[PDB]
């Protein structure tokens, strides 16, 4: 056959599954410490006082 | 990646804290037992 001038530029590419990442909510300043540390801090605060 | 802290990585500071509270109560009670016994004599 006899093609015609490229009307669009393609190129091989490697598709994969999107590794979904959590979207920080409003209470995202608590991320550095796991919720089990926050729970124990409250218990420690009650116990110390 | 950027991992969050776990209670395992910090439980060491929790055992010293509880140890300090127990020691503090022991110190207070010992001074209580000393004064209480002394008051009985007087
Ligand atoms: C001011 C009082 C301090 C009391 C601190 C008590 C701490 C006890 C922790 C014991 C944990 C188990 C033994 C681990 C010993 C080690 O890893 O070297
Ligand atoms: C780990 C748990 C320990 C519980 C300790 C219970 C005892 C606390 C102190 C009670 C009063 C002791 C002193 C009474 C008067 C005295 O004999 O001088
Ligand atoms: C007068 O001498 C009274 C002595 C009383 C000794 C008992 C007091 C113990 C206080 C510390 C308890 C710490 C408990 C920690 C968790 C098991």
């Amino acid at each position: 056959i006899d093609f015609s001038k490229p009307f669009m530029s393609l190129g091989i590419s490697i598709m994969i599954k999107k590794p979904q990442k959590s979207k920080p909510g409003v209470f995202s300043f608590l991320d550095p410490l796991a919720y089990e540390i926050w729970m124990c801090i409250v218990f420690a605060y009650i116990g110390v006082s | 990646k950027t991992s969050a802290l776990s209670l395992s990585n910090v439980a060491g500071v929790f055992y010293i804290l509880v140890g300090g509270l127990g020691l503090a109560m022991l110190v207070a009670l010992i001074e209580f037992c000393y004064k209480s016994r002394a008051e009985a004599k007087r």
